[PDB]
């Protein structure tokens, strides 16, 4: 039952948030959600519903102003609706692209934040996990998750383990 | 039927500890963030603590650290607030609450959807007595009568009329703390003056703190 | 033991929703919200808007006063509902610029008719026909006065009706188009009639054309309906040497949020700000797919039946 | 931590009016703000969440338009049912602080109080206590004065009064005034009178009874 990262894997059994940690140490396995990175994405998505409607309400009038100048016959109106329906889909498509970009972006920021914490005491395994080269019990994990891990505390031990083989 | 009912409130002398319990009924209790909120009498709501959807995580308000302890038995569909080292800041009504899903997540910090009726916990080393009930029957277009609930402690008492079928025109006044240390209340209901003993009027007073049962007829 | 592993991951759903992006036409996501209302109850809510069911009558038939539409006299509405089963049962008529008169009256939201005296000297009033019977006897549009010759002369009518009130008056009048030259002379004496109505701001001159049309209710003739608005301080002048279908008075015009809709949906007791021919729809979503014709606070019509807004990160199943 | 500062603390408005409450924060919270309603005697129900979304089965009159450190819950075409206290809650992160509260009260036509007085029952007199109750039913405004008279002797200090919150149906209040005495004080005097100063005919009304008579 080895744990895997975000590279080509998602966590079905993670409902408390969008991003989180999963560990394997001397005291057994565990899991925890990361609220700061999750809450950052949520704050942006809350913004998007209003923005998607504040701008769709801008094109709808813009299009009508152009057709009002032309003035409605049925072939003229259906063209208007086809043009407005195309514009609406494009806006929503663009926001969806942005939502997927900002959610994928938040994952990388969390991975890099963790890498900076571990500094030279761990190595990137390549599947979205770090192999931390020292005894990191449950209390040691929480310090990484809440951003207080001091690598200098474990430098002598960690470097000695990497030297081994 | 999607509800959640509390229990456990009552009297406790300063310095000891209580345990409130929340009982969910009618939904996926196992998949829900649950909160606790209290209110000073006629003041405002105070958010106390939250428990994750599984028990793993727990967070408490600043003025509530140390003393309180949430916990849950998903097999039992139950939640607990376990107040310790009670103080005069604990007299209040304590409510459950369910956290709403946020974009499909069981996030720990969200708004509160469903609420319980609320058990009241009053810290005091005073008496723990049932109520005395007296009828208010006058005689003089519409006329009013009522019931006077006297000398009870602690809060609260509920008052219904005709086993709950008669509610229109009722006014149950807020209790006031008597100089004797017990509360006093009074419940009234307006009816047509022409309904003199052709209609039976019964106020049903229930005082749960002491498991008391009362039915008092008010007649001309 | 001597080392440990700390993995980073994201949440996932067993089966997510498909949305569209700039790079992908269908990319599965953990959450999305629907922005297009596509369902209707099928009934029109009588509240809060005052809905008036036309049933067998159209707005124009009620306006002119078709015998079977007399119940709509002085009737008011917020939305007038016109049924496909509606029919005409009076004198055959046409209305140049029908849409505009229908739209104009619909916006007023009332059929309040005030009768005026109008002195028609030298002509026979209250003409009728067997095509427009009212009761056992023959009749005509209640709001129109069919003038014909008196004896052997149809003089040049030259009547004036000033607007001294503080609102716009809508006058409905017409021009008779006989099917034969004998009919023309027998009714109006002169071989070629003329009807002109004018105001200080407007003028309408029309010379009737004598022509047989397809038989409607046993008649080959028609009437052309016209309308004039007279603003305060203006005056209505009617000059006619023949074929005039005189007005009996005016309709009080109002400017409001009223309109008309063509629908065959039943009306029901419920509340809905938005109304479509297909029935009422909830206005919680920004867009809608039920009908481009709407009334009240409605979502904007879109052709799509679904527009999903990504509300989550991309969903990949765990392996 | 952050600190919500709801306002106004309380207000009175007329039916059909446009009321607005404002929740302010001492630090940005995004859209993580919710609005709660607590009708008298009822448990609080949720109104707005995410700053602007409305909750199912919640009247459409309610809407929320804010973000950052400045939010606004707005009631348009205020109705009688909307009598209650409204709280804003910040759920960005712990602690999920609540506003201080806002009480919304209706402003309507003037109503005169119905006065009744109830002597103590024989069952109560038996136990050595004498409670005289004076009731003011369905009146407006809240401000009112009660005066006790025992055979014309004004007794003050041994009286307690309680007021119901405005009812949704008639937008009225009710007040109870209870005078608690021993067996000795009640049984010594005849006329126990309840004097009300408000607005009958703008003249103080008196309702009296003679002990053990009518
Ligand atoms: C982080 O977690 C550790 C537990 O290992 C705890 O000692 C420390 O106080 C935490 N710091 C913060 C800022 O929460
Ligand atoms: C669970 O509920 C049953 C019935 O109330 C009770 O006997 C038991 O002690 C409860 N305990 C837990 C831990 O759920
Ligand atoms: C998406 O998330 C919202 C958040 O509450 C939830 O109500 C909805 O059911 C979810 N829908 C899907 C398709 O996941
Ligand atoms: C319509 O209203 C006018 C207004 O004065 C009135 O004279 C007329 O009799 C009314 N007609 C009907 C049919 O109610
Ligand atoms: C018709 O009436 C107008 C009223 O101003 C008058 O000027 C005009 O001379 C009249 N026409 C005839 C032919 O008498
Ligand atoms: C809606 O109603 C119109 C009638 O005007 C009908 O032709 C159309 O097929 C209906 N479509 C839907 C989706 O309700």
């Amino acid at each position: 039952g080895a744990i895997a990262g975000f590279i080509e894997n998602g966590w079905e059994g993670m409902i408390d948030g969008w991003y989180g940690f999963r560990h394997q140490n001397s005291e057994g396995t565990g899991q925890a959600a990361d609220l700061k990175s999750t809450q950052a994405a949520i704050d942006q998505i809350n913004g998007k519903l209003n923005r998607v409607i504040e701008k769709t309400n801008e094109k709808f009038h813009q299009i009508e102003k152009e057709f009002s100048e032309v003035e409605l016959e049925k072939y003229v109106e259906d063209t208007k609706i086809d043009l407005w329906s195309y514009n609406a889909e494009l806006l929503v498509a663009l926001e969806n692209q942005h939502t997927i970009d900002l959610t994928d972006s938040e994952m990388n920021k969390l991975f890099e934040k963790t890498r900076r914490q571990l500094r030279e005491n761990a190595e990137d395994m390549g599947n979205g996990c770090f192999k931390i080269y020292h005894k990191c019990d449950n209390a040691c994990i929480e310090s990484i998750r809440n951003g207080t891990y001091d690598h200098d505390v474990y430098r002598d031990e960690a470097l000695n383990n990497r030297f081994q083989i | 039927q999607v509800q959640l009912v509390e229990s456990g409130g009552g009297v406790v002398q300063p310095g000891r500890s209580l345990r409130l319990s929340c009982a969910a009924s009618g939904f996926s209790f196992s998949t829900s963030v649950i909160h606790w909120v209290r209110q000073t009498p006629g003041k405002g709501l105070e958010w106390l603590a939250v428990i994750s959807y599984d028990g793993s995580n727990k967070y408490y308000a600043d003025s509530v650290q140390g003393r309180f302890t949430i916990s849950r038995d998903n097999s039992n569909n139950t939640l607990y607030l376990q107040v310790n080292s009670l103080r005069p800041e604990d007299t209040a009504v304590y409510y459950c609450a369910r956290g709403i899903t946020v974009f499909g997540l069981l996030i720990i910090n969200s708004a509160m959807d469903v609420w319980g009726q609320g058990t009241t916990v009053t810290v005091s080393s005073a008496s723990t007595k049932g109520p005395s009930v007296f009828p208010l029957a006058p005689s003089s277009g519409t006329a009013a009568l009522g019931c006077l609930v006297k000398d009870y402690f602690p809060e609260p008492v509920t008052v219904s009329w005709n086993s709950g079928a008669l509610t229109s025109g009722v006014h149950t006044f807020p209790a006031v703390l008597q100089s004797s240390g017990l509360y006093s209340l009074s419940s009234v209901v307006t009816v047509p003056s022409s309904s003199l003993g052709t209609q039976t009027y019964i106020c049903n007073v229930n005082h749960k703190p002491s498991n008391t049962k009362v039915d008092k007829k008010v007649e001309p | 033991n001597s080392t440990a592993t700390l993995c980073l991951g994201h949440h996932a759903v067993p089966n997510g929703t498909l949305v569209k992006t700039i790079t992908d036409d269908q990319i599965e996501v953990t959450n999305a919200t629907e922005l297009v209302q596509s369902s209707s109850t099928g009934k029109i809510c009588n509240n809060p808007h005052r809905i008036l069911d036309g049933i067998d009558c159209t707005l124009i038939d009620a306006l002119l006063g078709d015998p079977h539409c007399d119940v709509f006299q002085n009737e008011t509405w917020d939305l007038f509902v016109e049924r496909s089963k509606a029919f005409s049962n009076c004198y055959p008529y046409d209305v140049p610029d029908y849409a505009s008169l229908r739209s104009l009256v619909a916006s007023s939201g009332t059929l309040e008719f005030i009768t005026e005296g109008f002195t028609w000297t030298g002509v026979t009033q209250n003409g009728g026909s067997n095509a427009c019977k009212r009761g056992p006897g023959s009749g005509f549009f209640s709001r129109l006065n069919w003038l014909t010759k008196s004896g052997s002369t149809y003089p040049v009518l030259n009547v004036t009706m000033p607007n001294n009130d503080n609102f716009d008056k809508l006058y409905i009048w017409g021009v008779h188009h006989p099917s034969t030259n004998q009919e023309q002379t027998s009714l109006y004496v002169q071989a070629s009639g003329r009807v002109t109505v004018s105001t200080r701001r407007s003028q309408q001159t029309i010379i009737p054309n004598i022509e047989s049309r397809p038989w409607v209710r046993g008649l080959s003739s028609r009437i052309s309906i016209y309308w004039t608005i007279v603003k305060p301080g203006d005056v209505l002048v009617i000059n006619s040497n023949g074929n005039l279908i005189a007005p009996r008075g005016y309709f009080k015009m109002r400017t409001g949020k009223s309109s008309i809709m063509r629908s065959d949906a039943p009306i029901d007791t419920c509340i809905s700000e938005c109304i479509t021919p297909n029935g009422s729809i909830p206005n919680d979503k920004p867009f809608q797919n039920v009908n481009k014709i709407t009334y009240g606070a409605c979502p904007k019509y879109v052709k799509q039946n679904t527009l999903k807004l990504a509300t989550g990160m991309r969903n990949v199943p765990e392996k | 931590d952050i600190q919500m500062t709801q306002s106004p603390s309380s207000l009175s408005a007329s039916v059909g009016d446009r009321v607005t409450i404002t929740c302010r924060a001492s630090q940005g919270i995004s859209y993580n703000l919710a609005w709660y309603q607590q009708k008298p005697g009822r448990v609080p129900n949720l109104l707005i969440h995410a700053a602007s979304r409305l909750q199912s089965g919640a009247p459409f009159r309610f809407s929320g338009s804010g973000s950052g450190t400045d939010f606004t819950l707005t009631i348009s075409s205020l109705q009688p049912e909307d009598v209650a206290t409204y709280y804003c809650q910040k759920y960005d992160s712990v602690p999920l602080t609540f506003g201080q509260g806002t009480k919304v009260e209706i402003k309507r036509t003037v109503a005169a109080p119905s006065v009744f007085i109830f002597p103590p029952s024989d069952e109560q007199l038996k136990s050595g206590t004498a409670s005289v109750v004076c009731l003011l039913n369905n009146f407006y405004p809240r401000e009112a004065k009660v005066q006790w008279k025992v055979d014309n002797a004004l007794q003050s200090g041994n009286s307690q009064e309680s007021v119901t919150e405005q009812d949704s149906k008639d937008s009225t209040y009710s007040l109870s005034s209870t005078l608690t005495l021993s067996k000795a004080d009640y049984e010594k005097h005849k006329v126990y009178a309840c004097e009300v100063t408000h607005q009958g005919l703008s003249s103080p009304v008196t309702k009296s009874f003679n002990r053990g008579e009518c």
